[PDB]
């Protein structure tokens, strides 16, 4: 995970980055002790995630910073792709919305109705839990 | 509706014959609920850019289909012009702050509801609103 | 897990002809460590005068590229250099046992009223673990 | 490590008469977990009526004595109870993936103006590691 | 060391204490987040450190917070007594001095003169450095 | 000069016959430069009255001998009455936190300079000044 102190001062043997103009860039711009990595990975940011997956598959990288279930799905696709053990910034994907609008209450209530039953579990059975 | 091509979430795949999706089945025979979205290519001056419609399915697409099944409302899924989520980026003249990506298409009125793998943080919730994750 | 050098006053430190290869070490020029050596061993400074170098990371590169074998400097700075070492290759000798054993501080003018306030504030900052938190933040003693 | 139950959709959760050991599952009374049960499996509530209990620590003692076999509660509270359990003889199933997967929050009055400031302050508390610092302080990650 | 949660949440068999009215009690009384140990160490406060050594040798004490030199010396003397390595509250042993007095500067310069040469090394060779 | 019983710093032993000390030799033949300290047998409940000049030596004793050889003064070595370092503990009248131990003997004029393993912290330096460790 992130608590490897040798990645705090990276070099040409630690080639890792994140997606250009992603949320990872803002999250590493806020935390000041992650500034040095922020001053390294700004030299190698990529336009999309699949380009980074194809780059790290050919060993043109060494690590990659991304969300959990996407990288677990990529590990279920390709066995050489391995997620690390540590975990940080435990947050949530929700629905991006407008300002004051009549789609605030019932959208959240419908998502929560999908949480109370096993419909989110069925959607996990479609793609998230699904191994190959 | 705007979204980005996320490989475990939003599968975007070109059409088979004429603006239509191949009816693919799952392991249980459940038909994959696909939608006719609109997908532009990444480099518009690098190649002849057509902006053809395309097929969108997967995790968040089926979540949106369930949401449209719940409340009576139609939808039009389109995609982002450039593959960025959206960041608080400063423009060159007068050092003014602006937004790009899906948030840049949201605040410009081009979008109405972002159903996409969007990460909740502090700087986004100051300007837009968030449902429960 | 061995000891190449015993301490500051090793028996090898009296003659380079006692060494079978030509031994080399170094410090930083015009430092207080050099003044401590000159007030302890002037002959050690006379051997080191032919073996000077430029700076900290210059000596670090000379240690990595095999141009240098030892480097005498402050304790915690070399502990941090071992913390940022490429795979714990360069290892210090002990933890400050056969050495000068001093500390840092804040230099003030003689008779300044800021002395007692800074003294009590630093002894309060040690007394609540906040200095240990700063040492955890800025000094990572790996391996 | 082995897991005899691999989710809430297990075949053993249908009826303990179906299998040769009749086991017991435990919940807490008057909770939203029971509302999730009664909106998912009313028969699970009907057999929980056979297998009720009173106290969370009392149910912990009943698990330690073997009078109770399975137990159903929230995630982080049972994770903290397993983090301070003597011997770590009580292990959960996974890390919350075949489950409800909700979150704890701050409930306010409907139409209160304090919602936006509390939401911005909590999202500031998440995105700087201070929330993770408090989680490290108030949870034990052993065994 | 101090990072054991068994000492953060003690029991009736993890008997840790300190010398009564020492710097350990002051340092664990200032830190209110270490108040729990402050509730425990009052059970078995002793007078001299040799009483604590005889208690921990006969397994009456299970842990004992103390300065490093005396415990490392007793570990050099007795093989069964084992110290730990988690060092905390790096302090100094200094000569206890008066108020404004004409011995504050001369004695301090003499101690620093003892620091610059190898006289502290000779004092280590008397009792401190030699292992047994 | 006041100190406290710690064996790797101040070895405390009764005398050989009366006042004189054992001429002990180290591993290099060095005679241990001892001092005739004045100490009690035990505390006041344990020992009613047994306070004799005893032999004291070791680490801080040799440090004090080096200081007495460096600067031009003679000295006097005694012991602490109780078995405490000294803390700012409450007294009965006026609910005031008074001192005890080595600091209680220093501030009462019974000592002149504490040469002892004094753990430097804030509260001890809030009243008296220190030296370099
Ligand atoms: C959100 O869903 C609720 C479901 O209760 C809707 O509330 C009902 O809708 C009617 C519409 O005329 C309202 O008059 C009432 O407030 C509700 N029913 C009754 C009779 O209590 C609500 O309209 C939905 N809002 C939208 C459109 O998003
Ligand atoms: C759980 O809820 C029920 C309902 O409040 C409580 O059960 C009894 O409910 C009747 C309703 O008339 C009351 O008269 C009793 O006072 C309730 N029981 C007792 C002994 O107080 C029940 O107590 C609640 N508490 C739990 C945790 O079981
Ligand atoms: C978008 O992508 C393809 C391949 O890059 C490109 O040839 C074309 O301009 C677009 N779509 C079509 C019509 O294939
Ligand atoms: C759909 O819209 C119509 C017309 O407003 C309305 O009658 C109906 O209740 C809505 N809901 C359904 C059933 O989709
Ligand atoms: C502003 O400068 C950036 C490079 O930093 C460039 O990408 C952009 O095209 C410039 N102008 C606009 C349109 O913002
Ligand atoms: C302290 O040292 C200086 C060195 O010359 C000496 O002159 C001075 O008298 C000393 N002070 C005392 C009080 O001994
Ligand atoms: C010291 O201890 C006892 C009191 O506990 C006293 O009666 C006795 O005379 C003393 N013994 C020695 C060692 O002189
Ligand atoms: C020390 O003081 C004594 C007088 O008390 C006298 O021998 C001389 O002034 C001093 N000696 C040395 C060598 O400092
Ligand atoms: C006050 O006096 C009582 C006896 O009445 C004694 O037990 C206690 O130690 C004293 N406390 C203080 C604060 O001196």
């Amino acid at each position: 995970g992130i608590n490897d102190p040798r990645l705090r001062n990276p070099s040409d043997k630690f080639i890792y980055a994140t997606v250009k103009q992603s949320s990872v860039d803002i999250y590493f711009r806020r935390q000041v002790e992650l500034s040095t990595m922020y001053r390294h990975m700004e030299k190698h940011n990529y336009e999309s995630a699949a380009e980074a997956i194809q780059a790290v598959r050919d060993n043109k990288l060494h690590a990659f910073i991304w969300d959990s279930a996407v990288l677990e799905f990529e590990a279920s696709q390709k066995c050489d792709l391995v997620t690390t053990g540590e975990l940080f910034f435990r947050s949530g994907f929700g629905i991006g919305m407008r300002k004051d609008s009549p789609w605030k209450q019932n959208v959240s209530l419908s998502i929560l109705k999908s949480h109370e039953n096993g419909f989110m579990e069925d959607l996990d059975k479609t793609w998230v839990r699904y191994q190959e | 509706i705007v979204t980005i091509h996320q490989e475990p979430f939003v599968y975007v795949k070109p059409t088979m014959s004429d603006g239509t999706c191949k009816e693919e089945f799952t392991v249980n025979g459940d038909p994959v609920k696909k939608v006719i979205c609109t997908g532009p290519n990444d480099t518009s001056p690098g190649s002849p850019r057509h902006t053809v419609p395309q097929c969108c399915y997967g995790f968040c697409i089926d979540l949106l289909i369930k949401l449209a099944r719940t409340m009576n409302f139609t939808y039009e899924v389109h995609l982002v012009a450039d593959g960025k989520f959206g960041t608080q980026e400063r423009v060159n003249n007068s050092n003014k702050k602006e937004w790009n990506g899906m948030m840049g298409e949201l605040l410009s009125g081009q979008a109405d509801m972002i159903v996409a793998p969007l990460t909740i943080n502090n700087e986004r919730a100051q300007y837009i609103e968030f449902s429960k994750p | 897990f061995v000891d190449q050098v015993t301490g500051l006053s090793d028996k090898k430190f009296q003659r380079p002809h006692d060494y079978s290869p030509p031994f080399r070490f170094g410090t930083v020029p015009q430092g207080s460590t050099e003044r401590n050596i000159r007030n302890n061993y002037p002959y050690m400074h006379q051997y080191m005068t032919r073996f000077n170098q430029r700076g900290v990371e210059d000596a670090l590169v000379s240690l990595k590229t095999g141009k240098l074998d030892a480097f005498i400097y402050d304790a915690a700075v070399l502990n941090y250099k071992a913390g940022r070492d490429e795979g714990c290759k360069l290892v210090t000798i002990g933890s400050g046992y056969i050495f000068a054993t001093t500390g840092y501080g804040i230099a003030l003018q003689k008779g300044s009223p800021w002395k007692r306030q800074i003294d009590l504030a630093l002894l309060q900052f040690v007394g609540d673990g906040e200095m240990e938190e700063l040492e955890t933040l800025w000094l990572t003693g790996i391996c | 490590f082995v897991d005899q139950v691999t989710g809430l959709s297990d075949k053993k959760f249908q009826r303990p008469h179906d299998y040769s050991p009749p086991f017991r599952f435990g919940t807490v009374p008057n909770g939203s977990t029971e509302r999730n049960i009664r909106n998912n499996y009313p028969y699970m509530h009907q057999y929980m009526t056979r297998f009720n209990q009173r106290g969370v620590e009392d149910a912990l003692v009943s698990l330690k004595t073997g009078k109770l076999d399975a137990f159903i509660y929230d995630a982080a509270v049972l994770n903290y109870k397993a983090g301070r359990d003597e011997g770590c003889k009580l292990v959960t199933i996974g890390s919350g993936y075949i489950f409800a997967t909700t979150g704890y929050g701050i409930a306010l009055q409907k139409g209160s103006p304090w919602k936006r400031q509390i939401d911005l302050a909590l999202l500031q508390f998440v995105g700087d590691g201070e929330m993770e610092e408090l989680e490290t302080l108030w949870l034990t990650g052993i065994c």
